């Protein structure tokens, strides 16, 4: 059975996510023009903006806000970038291999994101995982949990208090458990849990890659300049 | 430490 507390974190997720995910992208237009390194100013933006809605959502975690401000720092810094390419899946498309923002100004190709600084040893690897989480055909309860089990990690890197931190994740990940066994229904539900958590290792690893490829593109200056603040000081640190 | 930003937003 779904518990009432268990029912309740799902409204709190998918709730956080509407207001912290807008289908529309109507800011889109705030970011520098993409230019046809052409790519890094627009898409550094919208990193940046990309950055700023995942805190939005994190905060909203039920039990994030017990943690310790230097323990949502490191959980926050570490997820970001894998988060933001668990979100991307929603702006993903199958039809073109492509992230789809409503604008053909706004639709990103693997040229685009090679046209900012990413090799394909990233990007072929992120494409394959946007390809196979798209194909797990998500409720939106069970992409907005993936995203708040994968912002709440307890083997982060500087976690202090990973005791608390697993015990936020597990109730997160057994939320998940139940709601996939009560709401999800077969063949999809076919080892879906385990197989939303084998993404969230591919992310590890996608993430790792970002962090070697990010720092190259980060050693020169002028590149440097290209990106926000808040770009700097997450993924730059 | 040396995250004003994130750490404003967090708030
Ligand atoms: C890496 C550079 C390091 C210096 C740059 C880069 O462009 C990499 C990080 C990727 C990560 C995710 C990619 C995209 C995300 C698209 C969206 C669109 C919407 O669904 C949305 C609002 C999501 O937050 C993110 C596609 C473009 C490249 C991208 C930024």
């Amino acid at each position: 059975k779904l518990s009432e507390e268990q029912q309740h974190i799902i409204a709190i997720l998918l709730d956080a996510h509407h207001k912290t995910y807008d289908p529309t992208y109507a800011d889109f237009r705030d970011f520098r023009p993409p230019v046809r390194l052409s790519m890094l100013p627009h898409l550094a933006d919208l990193v940046s903006y990309s950055i700023q809605k995942v805190i939005g959502f994190a905060k909203m975690i039920p039990g994030f806000r017990d943690l310790t401000s230097d323990d949502q720092i490191v959980l926050l810094k570490s997820s970001a970038i894998e988060v933001i390419m668990l979100r991307s899946n929603q702006s993903f498309t199958m039809d073109d291999m492509s992230w789809d923002c409503g604008s053909q100004d706004y639709k990103y190709d693997v040229t685009d994101v090679s046209k900012a600084g990413h090799t394909l040893e990233l990007i072929e690897p992120l494409i394959k995982f946007q390809v196979g989480l798209k194909k797990l055909n998500l409720h939106e309860e069970e992409h907005v949990l993936l995203m708040a089990i994968c912002i709440v990690s307890p083997d982060r890197p500087g976690v202090q208090d990973a005791k608390l931190v697993e015990a936020i994740q597990d109730r997160l990940s057994n939320t998940l458990q139940t709601y996939i066994r009560c709401r999800h229904p077969p063949p999809g539900s076919h080892q879906l849990y385990a197989k939303m958590i084998q993404k969230l290792a591919d992310l590890r690893s996608l993430n790792e890659e970002h962090s070697k490829q990010y720092r190259s593109l980060s050693f020169q200056p002028e590149n440097s300049m290209k990106l926000t603040p808040l770009v700097l000081e997450v993924f730059g640190n | 430490k040396n995250h004003p930003m994130l750490m404003n937003l967090l708030k």
